[PDB]
Parts: C-alpha cells; structure tokens; sequence
C-alpha cells in the first residue's frame, strides 16, 4: 500500500524538502503534526542540515536524516565506492527499519540527482542493495538528469553515465526531470528570469505530488505504483519515461485559468512543458499514464485523448495499439499559498517512455567519451576504490540503451 | 575415495612451495579453494602442474584441433584453455590415482572433490620427486661414461 | 575478443545462425519439436531447454540449478571463454528482437565449442621438464611404472631400476665390455 | 570539516594578517573577544578556522613559520597580532637569509620538526579535517624554501586532506628581489609535486588591478594584501556556509584538476568597484559574470585571453537565480568557445552559496584554471636559465649545502611543466 | 646517458615502441590479452603487470610488493642502470598523453637488458692477480682443489702440491737428471 | 645454511683489510650493509672481490654480449656492470661455498643472506692467501731453477 522515498544527494534532499513540503500542504498536516516515510542522505552535513534548521525542522526523525560528516566529492567513485560505502549499512538499516514498521508496502520512491557525488554514487549502491533485499517490489526513482547545456559539476557524465548504469538493473521505473528544461517552463510558462532552486523544485514538487500523494489516494480510477512500471514500461530496462504537468500557468500574469481537460491534456504533448530538454524530436511515445486531478468527466478524457490518437504528427510506437493510461483522482491539485504557481480547479501530470531519450542520453553519453577519451578528472576516481573497468564498462553499458531506444521504435 | 592426505591450510602450503611461483602462490588462499573454489585459480594450478610434469608450455593450451571447421576461429580462443586441459587432466589425473574426473570439476568445481584432487596430485609430486633424484643419478652415470668414451677413442 | 566481427545486426547472419541452431538441434536428437518458424523469438522456457540441451554436450547429465538462471547461463558463458558479457536482463528477454540476435550468436559460438571439443577427443611433446629433466618420456614412463609399484606397496624398485639401465645403455652405447675393453 | 591555514615566511604571514584580519569580520571575532556576529549564520561552520577553548576565544588555527623574529614580531605586535596562541609562532631566530637553500635544508629544516610538531597538534584538533592553507612568495627564504618543505611534510603525514597553496609568484615587470627565480623554479617544483591547489598572486596584477580597478592612487602592500584574502576567503570559509549548489575545497579539486599535476589557479573577485561613485551596483549579475571573466581582474600576471581554460569555478556568494547564474556562464562558453578548451563540454563549474560577503549584495569568487600560466612558468624558467647559465648568486646556496643537480633538476621539472600545459592549449 | 638521444615526440616512434613491447608480450607467453589497441593508454593496473612480467625475465618469480609501487618501479629502474630518472607522478599517471611516451621507452628499454642478459648466458681473461700472482689460471686450478680437500676435512694438500709440481716443471723445462746432469 | 662467521661489524673490517682500499673502505660502515644493504656498496664490494681473485678489471665489467642486437648500445652501459656482475659470481660464489645465489641478491639485498655471502667471500679470500705464500714458494722454485739452467748453459 505504501511507497517509502529515499531523498540522496543535496539536490534529492532540496528538492525533497520540497515534494514534502506540498505533502503536508495538501493534507492539513502543519508543521508539527504526524510522522514522515522517508530518509534523507548525504556525506555533506551542512545540507540535511538545512532540513534540521529550516522549515519542516520537527516533522522528521533524527533518525531519517541521515549524514557523513565527511567529504561529499563530485565524483562517483567516492561516493558509491570508498566514502559512501561507510553509510550504506546505516542508511539500510532505516529503509529496512521503516519497511518493517508499515503494513505491505509497495515500493521506495528514491529521489537522487543523476550528475553529483552522494547523488549519482552513493544510491547506485542503496537501489543496488534495494533491488536484492527486496527485488518484490517497485523500484521508482524520480532523477533530475544533466541539464542538456547548462550542466554543472565539470564531470557530470562521469557521474551520470556511472548512476545509470549501476542502477540499470536494478530499478523498476526512472522518472526524469531535467533541471534545464524546467526554466524554459520558468521563462516561457510563467515568466521569471528570477527562478531560484527552490522553485524548481515547488515544480517537481508539484509533478511528483500528482505521482504518489493523489493517486496513492482514492479517486474515480485509481493507479497503483505497480500500475506504472507495468502500463509504462515496454522492457526490463529501468525504463525512464518523462514528467509533465499541465496547467503550468502563472497565479499573477495571465488569467484564462478555467481551461478544460480538452486543453490542459493538449498542452501535455506541446515540447515546451515537459521539465525535459527531450523535445519530441522524433522520439514515438510508447506509453503515457496521463494522471488527472481534480474535476474531470470520464467521457471528456475518453474523447480528449481521442481526439490526441488521431493527431498522427504525436506518432506512437507501432507495436502499441494503445499506451494510455487515464488516472483519474478527485482533489484537485494544490498550489502553494502564495508561491508563482496558478492553482487551476484540474490538472494533467502526464509521464511516459518516448524514444525521444535516444537523445538525451546520446548527448550525454558523447560528452563522455570526450573527456574520457583524454581521462580528465580519471585520477579522481581511480584514487578512489574504481578502475579502467567500471568506466569503460559502463559507457559500453549506455552503448546498449542507445540502440535499446532506437531497436524499440523508429522500426516496425 | 580414501581421505584426502591434506585439508585446504596444508594444500595452500604444498602448492606455494611446489606447484605456484612467486605473485601466484602468495596471492593464493584458502578461501579461494573452500569453501567454493575459484575455477580460475584450479585453471592456474591444474595447468601448471601439467607443465611441470609433462614438460608443456601456455602455449600449448592454445592447440586448435584440425577438424573442428568453426566460423570465427579468432572467437574460440577463450575455451581453447579448457577443452585442451581437460583432455590432458583426462590422462594425468588417473595417473595421481583419481579416476572420477569430469569437465564439470573444472567449469564447477566442489570444495572436497577438488581437494581430493590437489592431494592426489601433491602426492605424486612429492614421489617423482623421489624418483628425479634416482632418475638423475642414474643419468649422470651414464652420460659420464659416455664422455670416457670420447675421452678414450 | 573485443570488438564483436559478427554481423549480428544484419538478418541474414541473425536467419544463419538460427538455421545452424535449428539444425544442430534436429540432427542431435533435441527430444522438443523446433523449426526455423519456432526459434524466431523462443520464450525464456524454450531457451533453457536448449541451452540445457548444448550444454549438456559438454557436462554430462546437467541440469541447471532450480533458481537463479539469469546469473547461471552468464556465468557458464564466462566460464568457456565466451568473449562478450551476457547482461542478467538479458537473460529474462532472451526471445526479445534486440535480444536474440545476441543470443542466438551466443548459442551457436557453444555449439562451435561443442565441435572442437569433440574433435579433441581425437587428436591435438616435451622431451624436457624446467626441473632439469633430460628425456622426460623416457622419466615418466619410469616414475609412473614405480608409483604402480609403489601404490602396491612394493618397498624397492629394481624391476624398474633394472628396465631403466637397459635403455639407458641403448640410448648412449657404454656397458662393461666395451669402456674396460679400451 | 577543517581547515589549518600555514603562514610561510614574511610575505605569507603579512598576508596572514590580512587573510585573517579580513576573515574574522566575515566571522564577527574581535581581536581577542568572541563572536559579535551581525548574524547567527558566521558560527554554525567557524570551526573550520578556529578552535573551542574558553567561550569567546574561538582562536585561529594556522600557523606562523618564519626565519625573521621581527616579522612575526610585527604581526603579532599590531592589530589582531594578539588572537594567535603563542604556541603558533614557529620562530627561526637565525638569519633568515634570503636563500632557498637557507631556509629548506640548512637553516629550515632544523625549524621543520618543531613545526610539524604543532602542526599535527592543529590537525589532531577535533572533528575532521579537510585540508591546509598555505600562504608564501616563491621569492625569498621563508617563503618558498621553509614553505615548500612544510607541505611535502605535510603531504606525507596526509595525503588525503587537501593542499591549497597561495604562491605569491615572482612578479614580471620588476622583481622585488634579485635570485627570486632561484628561490622560485625551486619552489615551484616542490608544489607541482605535493600541494593540489595553488592560487598564484601577482604584486603587480594587484597593482593594476588594485588602481585602474580601484582609482585607489596609492595602493600600499596591506591593500594588495587585502584584496588577494578577499579571494581566498571566498573560496574556503565561503564555501562553508549554506547555498542552493554548494561546493568545498574537493569538488573545487575535483572539477578543476583534470590532470594530477596539480596545477594553479588564477583567483578574481567580483564586485571590484572603487569605492563612492562606481558604487553602480550593476551587480544584477551579468555584471560579476563581466567581470571576472575579463582580462584585467586576474590576480594573475598573464591574461587568459592568451590561453583556453581547462576548468573555471565561479564560486558566487549572494542570493541569485540558479537560472541567471546557471545561464550566464553559457553565453560565456559560447562567444568564447575560442578559448575555454573543449574536450570538456562544461568546463565551467557553478558554485552558489547564499550569504555574501558581509557588506556586500552579490560577490563571486573565480578559480580559474587556463593554459595561460603557461606564459609565466616560461617567465620564471627563462630567467633562471641566463642567471643559472652563469652561476650568478649560486654560491649563496651551494655554500649551504646545496647541489648543482639541484637546480637543474626544479627547472627542468617545472620547465617540463610548461610543456604539459600547452599539450591541452592544443 | 645524460640527454635522451631518442624521439620520444615522434608518434612513429612511440608507435614503434609499443609495436616492440606488444611483439615481445606476444612472444613470451605473456598471459593476458594485449593489442597495437590495447597498449596505447594503458592503465597503472594494466602496467604493473606487464611490468612484473618483464622484470621477471630478471628476478624469477618477482612480485611487487602490495603497496608503494611508486617509490618501487623507479627504484628498480635506477639500480638496473636506466639514465634517466622516472618521476614518483609518472608512477600514477602512466598512460597519459604526455607520460606513456616516456614510460614505454622505457619498458623497451628493459626488454633490452632482458636480451643482452640472455645473450650474456651463453658467451661474453686474467692472467695475473694485482697482488703479485702470475699464471693465475693455474694458482686459481690450486687453489680452488685445496678449498675443496680443505672443505673436507683435509689438513695436508700432497695431491694437490704434487700436480702443481708436475704443470710447474712443464712450464719451465727443469727437474733432477736436468739440472744436475749439466 | 651454516652460521656465518661474522657479523656486521667484524666483516667491515674484513672488507677493509682485504679488499676495499683507501677511501671506499673508510667510508664503509655497518648501517651500509645492515639492516639494509646498499646494493651499490655490495656491487662494488661484490666487483673489488672478483677483480682480485681472477685478476680482471673495472673495463671487463663493460663488455657488452655480441648477439644481443640493441637499438640504442650507448644507453645500455648502466646495465653492463650488474649483467656480467651477476654472469661471474655466478661462477665464484659456488667456490665461496655459496650456492643459492640470486640476480635478486644485488638488485635487492636482505641483510641475512648478504652476511652470509661476504663471510664466504672473506673466508675463501683467506685461504687462497694461505695457497698465496705455498705457491709463490713452489713459483720461485721453479722459475729459479731455469735461471740456473741460463746460467749454465
Ligand atoms: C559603504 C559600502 O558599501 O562600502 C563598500 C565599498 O565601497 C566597496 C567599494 C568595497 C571596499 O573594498 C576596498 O576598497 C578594497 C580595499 C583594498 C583591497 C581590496 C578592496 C570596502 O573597503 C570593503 C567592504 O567589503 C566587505 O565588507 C566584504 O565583507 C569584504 N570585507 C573585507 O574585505 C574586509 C575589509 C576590512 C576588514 C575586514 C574585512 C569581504 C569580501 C570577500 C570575502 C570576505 C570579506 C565593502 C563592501 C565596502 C568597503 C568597506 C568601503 C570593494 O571591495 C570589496 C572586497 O568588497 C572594492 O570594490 C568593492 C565594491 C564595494 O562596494
Ligand atoms: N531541480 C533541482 N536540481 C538541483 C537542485 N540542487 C541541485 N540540482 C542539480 O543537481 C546537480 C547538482 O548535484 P550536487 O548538488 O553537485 O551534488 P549532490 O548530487 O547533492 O551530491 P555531491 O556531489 O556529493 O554533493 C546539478 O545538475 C544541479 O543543477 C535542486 O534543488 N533542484
Ligand atoms: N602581496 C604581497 N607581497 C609581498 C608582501 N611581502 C613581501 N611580498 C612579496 O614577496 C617577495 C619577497 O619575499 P619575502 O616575503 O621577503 O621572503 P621571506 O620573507 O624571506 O620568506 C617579493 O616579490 C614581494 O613583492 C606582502 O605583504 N604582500
Ligand atoms: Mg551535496
Ligand atoms: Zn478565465
């Protein structure tokens, strides 16, 4: 029934402030109410630390928080092998400690950031020791992969290129936020040339609450978390699909609110909203799971993702006569009181597996292999419990997602 | 099937001292023999002892039978290793008195099986050497009294 | 052994290794129906049974273990020198179209294994050991003859002894007669 | 986490001075007194600077390592002089001679073991330390003689913790001293092999940066001074405090040092505006992002422009846009994608903390990491040569037991290292 | 021995090198796989073992010790004699760009001590010792026989003498019925 | 594997005695062959010995092998001494009565084994002067005797 959450790495750790922070909001839960189901990890105090000074202080355990004192490090190898190993035991030690305590639960919503030390790491070995204490479950990790130009960490592949492949095999369905592709919504969808983290994350914030909180939640047609990795994933590969939130429109500027399902649901599809810089390019969806919110008729659903099948120019994979899941709830969504997000009476946070990442992971797998190629910030690594193997070895691994998402589609 | 002569502590030690050189005997341990043997350590012994005994070279593990008329020759290279020791160990084994060997004892190796078979082989190692020194002594006889031939004519 | 020579993205090297498969199977007694129809995309069940099949070609009487194939069948593939890594998800999508040409190739190099190891019961020196052993035919031949003895409980070796002086007159002419004669 | 700051010779202890006179305000510590702290943030992460023992007395943890009494004697007898423990002061009473040699194998290396001594009573402090600060000039005794032997102690009693090094490298238009390219291509060698993060200052980049920048008209040694720890103190201490993408010392190594080397840095400040009028405050950020990527404004003597960069650190302290700080640096690496080097596809490497310097709106730290040292190892190195060449005050160090082969062999190793450097202008 | 009187810039060179170390790999059983490929950025894991290899043609049976191969490789480089010295951050970065050119020349180098060390056991005199000795041929003949007697337990050395006499007489025609029959 | 006659101390003096001379035998001391050995003091001990016993010279220790086919023969001369150093104690140190002797024991010296050697070589070094004074007797013998064989014809 349940579905713990993992947040790692500073970001995982904003951005989980964040998605917890809508929670509460949503379910009259003030800050000192009733008790998470979470963790929060990182080997950089001063950052958990923030969960243990700022806002939502007392409505975690001490023990849910979990900190190395020691060295962060941008890189991977650090952080999964030598440093972040230490931590490992521990951090089990409550994803096992608060796995007991609840009644069947269904899964650990994990919440890392693709590209950074702790992030990128550390939790290709926690899904990794996940994936064998409890391979019965759902493994959904919810990542906010390089930003396609604007990335940060000068090896960022070296660290993403490294999460991907540890966690390949052992995640159940990876949802992808891409940072960059988020300010254009910031820019383009809101306008706002003053987007700090902390709104970003209001929006993943937001898209993820659509994911678990309301749909965890009764409603007119209810999806599990089962539910997804089943209707959205084609093949064993921890599949990433993309997330997307529909009325995406600002609670200042314009005003036309009052949009019905036949127009949030078409203003998924439109590139420019999709927290990804994935645009369509060619990539044929093959599953979406549009999860609605709030005032929504069945019949209108069942006609405005109608009228979508048959646009064409939104092609479909082939071996998909039909790859869409309509998750209806009822409450609608909610906005935070006085942020920059509208707050609409209905909402689409429609997800799904396009093979337009044959992209995304193209152009971050290339960048690679250029530094690779001359082993840049290899010694950094190396000195750190890896080798020759494990790079080399894991860029051969991507190679086979990168004719896994062409092989998938583009044929029939 | 007697009692092996060796537990695996003992075994290491006979190994190091005749079978494995430098690096390869002191990396080897125990726990690469029991309780689940690294089928690539017993490939590094198994072999070694071969050469030792038949006077073989690496190279010879290599030896592409002429009748096989595979596609990718250059691709086989991996599992020419095996195929050949295994055909060897076929002769060799009953030799150091164990006749139940099977290709599964190196692809899979147990843990009392394989330490049956390093006792057998450290046993008959220990006795060639008891008959090297016989062997040598008798050699030099005569291959000295083939040179007070030539010292004579 | 690195880089792949196969042409395992091209349908007619994928159509020829099924071809081979399907009649290696047939012309080997396979106890289940198979046809170039049936090995497009087997299912997981069908692959084990084959796999099973060839490999039993090489141990005897072999049955994989009850659980964990997805680790097993790779392992084994490592374990015979197969130079490319078979990923555990390959395992549970073996029939899959991206999949099985891979795999196909993978059960085919087996079967080429199965050929040379067959061949080597057939036919595939070294007349001098790096422990300084001159002859060494002539050694062992002698060193297996006294383990026999030895084996059965013979305390002294002058049978032995006594057969190894006699070619060791022959293989450099010198006795009594002849070194006392001069 | 830690830190030990190491003030080597007169120069890195002046320096001490103003590195610490700066950083304490940046940390509400008076003198002697406690934490007036305006705010309640410059406390949470002190440590890294100072030590617990009385409850106002958060004292300084460096160290104060010189063959002059009078310097030290200086230091300690002025302003803040009277907020290091005493135990701090490693004294060499002898003569301080101006000789590399002097003060790293006949005079230093006596001072060395009663050094290390409190530098593992510092280390062994508390918590878990980080790495060292080192301030010096590589022209002179104290400096970069004694200083250059501390680390490769240091660096052998951790190689884990971290090393940055503050070289004060031997000016170009006039040099302060005469053997400087001695003292120096010595004590270069000594660094491209231990410390893992240098920040290379020009006393005459500061100048023109200290009075084209700064109308400042009579820029005095203190000034300079002044402005270098300001880079120094957004780097680390900086770093330390919160922010929506915070970095520290490693992910700073370990996102500018492609290659082991160790290679040096180029430190620049953002808001450097002279005081009343230029008070502009066009600081939107545009304007940090204008600046510190300019010619001028490079602590260093050479001028990127003339040299791709391998790695840049934008280490931006002040409440900003992660969006117009994240994008900015973008048309920043495409209307120079000349030079930025490109087998990295982002060589830059945004940092954002929150709280900025004390006084200030918007600041922003820059470590720039550019093939264009190139050209001054060059300098260095040529200068030794036509003065090698002839022995000129060679007798000054041989006379100290020194060797002939030693000289050739700092130059040729940190001659060799201009060649690497340009294997990626390339 | 001072300048390196080699091309160590030249790609051909170093391209050469790599050919002589991979043939040379190739040729003497070297146990894992190596390639033109293979060796054009090796890794510090990958180097220490074709090192060890190499070496072992020297010191039989040498491992490195588990830890400090820093200080140890160069060490080793210095007492074989190798002119030019190897720096402790070579050691760590060995197949980098601008570091393997120096580090395969000098592995080239080693595998060049190998051959005139082989050459060396097979062919490669004093006849005075500097402390008075002459037709030291024949006292070294002497006094090697005493040792051996001597080491026997022998406290006179007749037989010894008597030979020495006999080789004396012969080089210098004289005796008895020759000096006296005058 | 007898003990040797002499510990550190005592084969320093030894050395210096019979065969290192002036300064390279004043400058010999016990922390220069133990607990670690300087393979560069060993190799000139090692060489001096040589030279004495068979009369050769520091130029014989350069001689480079005709089949070897370097490409860079003036690189090489680094190595010259250590391979034929190694070739001729091969050939000695059995006389020495020392006959596990290895290219390890120069390149890498153990305290032990190194004490060992050199008691070996002092002991030999005082019984050829022992065989010295009988020879030079029998020499002067012999070599007077074709004086009076001049002197009279
Ligand atoms: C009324 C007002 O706003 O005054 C400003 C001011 O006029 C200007 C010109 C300051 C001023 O700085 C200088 O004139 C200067 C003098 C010598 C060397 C370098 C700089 C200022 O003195 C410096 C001072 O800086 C700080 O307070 C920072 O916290 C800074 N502190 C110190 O350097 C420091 C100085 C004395 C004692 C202790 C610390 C800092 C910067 C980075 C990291 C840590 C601390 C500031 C904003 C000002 C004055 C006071 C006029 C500027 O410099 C800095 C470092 O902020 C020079 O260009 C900038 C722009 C500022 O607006
Ligand atoms: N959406 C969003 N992205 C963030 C946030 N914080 C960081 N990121 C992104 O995630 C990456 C940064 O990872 P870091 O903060 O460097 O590292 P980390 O993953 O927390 O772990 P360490 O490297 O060990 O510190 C960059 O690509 C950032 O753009 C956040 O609050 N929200
Ligand atoms: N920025 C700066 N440079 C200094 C200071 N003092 C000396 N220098 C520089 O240091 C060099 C001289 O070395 P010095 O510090 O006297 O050496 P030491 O005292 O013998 O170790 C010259 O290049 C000076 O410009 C200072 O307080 N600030
Ligand atoms: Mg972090
Ligand atoms: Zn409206």
């Amino acid at each position: 029934r349940e579905c713990i959450s993992i947040h790692v790495g500073q970001a995982g750790v904003q951005i989980g402030n964040a998605c917890w922070e809508l929670y509460c909001l949503e379910h009259g839960i003030q800050p000192d109410g009733h008790v998470p189901r979470a963790v929060f990890v990182d080997l950089e105090p001063t950052v958990i630390d923030e969960v243990r000074t700022g806002t939502y202080r007392q409505l975690f355990h001490p023990e849910q928080l979990i900190t190395g004192k020691e060295d962060a490090a941008n890189n991977y190898a650090r952080g999964h092998y030598t440093i972040g190993k230490e931590i490992i035991d521990l951090v089990l030690d409550r994803i096992r400690k608060l796995a007991d305590q609840c009644t069947g639960l269904q899964g650990f919503s994990v919440f890392h950031s693709f590209g950074g030390g702790t992030g990128s790491g550390f939790t290709s070995l926690l899904m990794e020791r996940l994936s064998v204490d409890y391979g019965k479950k759902s493994k959904l990790e919810f990542s906010i992969y390089p930003a396609p130009q604007v990335s940060t960490a000068v090896v960022e592949p070296y660290n993403s290129i490294l999460t991907t492949h540890t966690t390949l095999e052992h995640s159940d369905c990876a949802f992808m936020v891409d940072n960059e592709a988020i300010y254009d919504i910031c820019r383009r969808n809101l306008d706002i040339e003053r987007p700090t983290y902390t709104n970003l994350n209001r929006l993943i914030g937001q898209i993820v609450s659509s994911i678990t909180a309301s749909l965890r939640f009764d409603g007119a047609l209810n999806v599990d978390l089962t539910e997804f990795q089943t209707n959205l994933v084609p093949y064993p590969r921890g599949h990433f699909p993309l997330a997307t939130y529909a009325p995406v429109i600002s609670a200042e500027k314009a005003y036309h609110e009052q949009l019905s399902v036949a127009e949030i649901t078409n203003a998924c599809f439109e590139p420019a909203n999709q927290m990804v810089k994935c645009d369509p390019r060619h990539g044929k969806y093959m599953a979406c799971c549009l999860l609605y919110r709030g005032d929504v008729v069945p019949k209108d659903v069942n006609a405005a993702i109608a009228t979508i099948k048959t646009k064409r120019t939104i092609q479909f994979v082939d071996w998909c006569p039909t790859g869409f899941k309509v998750g209806i709830n009822y409450e609608p969504p909610t906005v935070v009181p006085g942020g920059d997000l509208a707050k609409v009476q209905r909402a689409v946070c429609m997800l799904s597996n396009t093979t337009a990442i044959a992209e995304a992971w193209a152009r971050l797998d290339h960048k690679f292999d250029l530094m690779y190629a001359k082993r840049a910030f290899v010694h950094w690594y190396v000195g750190e419990g890896m080798e020759e193997g494990e790079f080399s070895e894991a860029r051969e691994d991507m190679a086979a997602l990168e004719k896994d998402y062409e092989e998938v589609g583009v044929d029939s | 099937l007697s009692f092996p002569r060796y537990n695996v502590a003992e075994i290491v030690i006979h190994i190091r001292n005749k079978i494995l050189t430098g690096a390869d005997g002191k990396n080897l341990t125990k726990n690469d023999l029991y309780p689940n043997p690294k089928p690539e350590v017993l490939h590094m012994i198994y072999m070694r002892a071969l050469q030792i005994v038949y006077g073989i070279r690496l190279e010879h593990f290599y030896m592409m039978p002429v009748n096989s008329g595979v596609m990718y020759p250059h691709l086989m290279e991996g599992f020419l290793p095996f195929s050949n020791l295994v055909t060897h160990l076929d002769s060799f084994l009953p030799i150091c008195r164990v006749n139940d060997f099977e290709t599964a004892d190196i692809l899979c190796p147990k843990a009392k099986r394989t330490s049956r078979f390093l006792s057998g082989i450290i046993n008959f190692i220990h006795f060639r050497e008891a008959c090297r020194e016989t062997y040598m002594e008798f050699l030099w006889q005569y291959k000295s009294s083939a040179d007070k031939m030539q010292q004579l004519n | 052994m690195i880089k792949d020579p196969r042409p395992l993205n091209d349908k007619a090297f994928i159509q020829q290794c099924i071809r081979q498969l399907c009649e290696f199977l047939t012309e080997n007694g396979y106890a289940h129906n198979v046809s170039m129809k049936s090995l497009q995309a087997p299912s997981v069940k069908d692959f084990l049974k084959i796999f099973t099949f060839l490999y039993g070609f090489l141990c005897p009487s072999y049955e994989l273990p009850d659980t964990k194939f997805e680790e097993e069948v790779p392992r084994i593939f490592k374990d015979l020198g197969y130079p490319f890594a078979l990923s555990k998800s390959s395992m549970y999508t073996v029939g899959a179209p991206h999949t099985w040409p891979h795999i196909v190739a993978a059960l085919v190099w087996l079967i080429d294994c199965i050929k040379i190891h067959t061949a080597m019961k057939e036919s595939s020196w070294g007349e001098e050991t790096e422990d300084g052993i001159m002859h060494n035919k002539l050694f062992l031949d002698y060193t297996i003859k006294c383990y026999e003895s030895f084996m059965s409980g013979a305390d002294s070796f002058d049978e032995m002894n006594a057969e190894l002086q006699s070619k060791l007159k022959d293989l450099f002419n010198v006795d009594a007669f002849k070194l006392e004669s001069l | 986490r830690e830190i030990v700051h190491i003030q080597a010779g007169q120069c890195g202890n002046q320096i001490g001075a103003k590195f610490w006179e700066v950083i304490s305000d940046e940390h509400g510590i008076d003198p002697t007194g406690s934490y007036h702290g305006d705010s309640d943030l410059q406390l949470e992460r002190i440590n890294v600077y100072y030590n617990e023992a009385a409850g106002n007395k958060y004292v300084p943890r460096a160290i104060l390592v010189d063959l002059e009494p009078g310097t030290m004697d200086s230091v300690r007898s002025g302003p803040f002089g009277q907020i290091f423990r005493p135990d701090n002061f490693v004294f060499g009473q002898s003569g301080a001679g101006n000789n590399w040699a002097k003060g790293h194998y006949t005079e230093g290396a006596e001072l060395v073991d009663s050094v290390l001594d409190v530098v593992r009573k510092e280390s062994e402090s508390c918590d878990c330390l980080q790495g060292f600060q080192l301030t010096h000039s590589l022209g002179g005794g104290t400096g970069s003689g004694m200083g250059t032997l501390l680390i490769s102690k240091i660096r052998e009693e951790y190689p884990d913790r971290i090393m940055n090094t503050f070289s004060v490298v031997p000016s170009p238009k006039v040099s302060d001293t005469v053997v400087e390219p001695y003292n120096a291509t010595l004590s270069v060698h000594q660094l491209v092999e231990n410390t893992d993060e240098t920040y290379c200052i020009d006393n005459e980049a500061l100048y023109d940066i200290c009075f084209r920048t700064l109308k400042l008209t009579t820029p005095t040694y203190g000034d300079l001074n002044h402005l270098v720890s300001a880079t120094m103190s957004g780097v680390t201490t900086c770093l330390r405090f919160p922010g929506q993408l915070n970095a520290d010392l490693r992910k700073l190594a370990v996102n500018m040092v492609p290659f082991p080397r160790l290679h040096f840095f180029m430190p620049g400040f953002a808001p450097l505006t002279s005081r009343g009028s230029q008070q502009y405050r066009a600081l939107t950020v545009p304007e940090l992002t204008q600046q510190m990527f300019d010619a001028k404004n490079m602590m260093a003597a050479c001028d990127p422009r003339h040299g791709r960069y391998l790695t840049v650190a934008a280490v931006f302290r002040g409440r900003m846009s992660m969006k117009e700080v994240d994008e900015q640096m973008l048309n920043v690496q495409n209307k120079n994608s000349s030079y930025f080097v490109e087998w990295i596809p982002n060589n830059v490497k945004t940092a954002v903390c929150d709280i900025p310097p004390r006084g200030l709106k918007m600041s922003a730290t820059f470590i720039g990491n550019s093939t264009a040292i190139q050209e001054l190892f060059k300098r260095i190195s040529e200068q030794f040569t036509a003065m090698f060449r002839r022995k000129a005050f060679l007798h000054w160090y041989t006379g100290e037991g020194m060797d002939e082969m030693e000289f050739t062999e700092a130059e040729s190793n940190m001659n060799d290292l201009v060649s690497e450097y340009q294997q990626y202008q390339d």
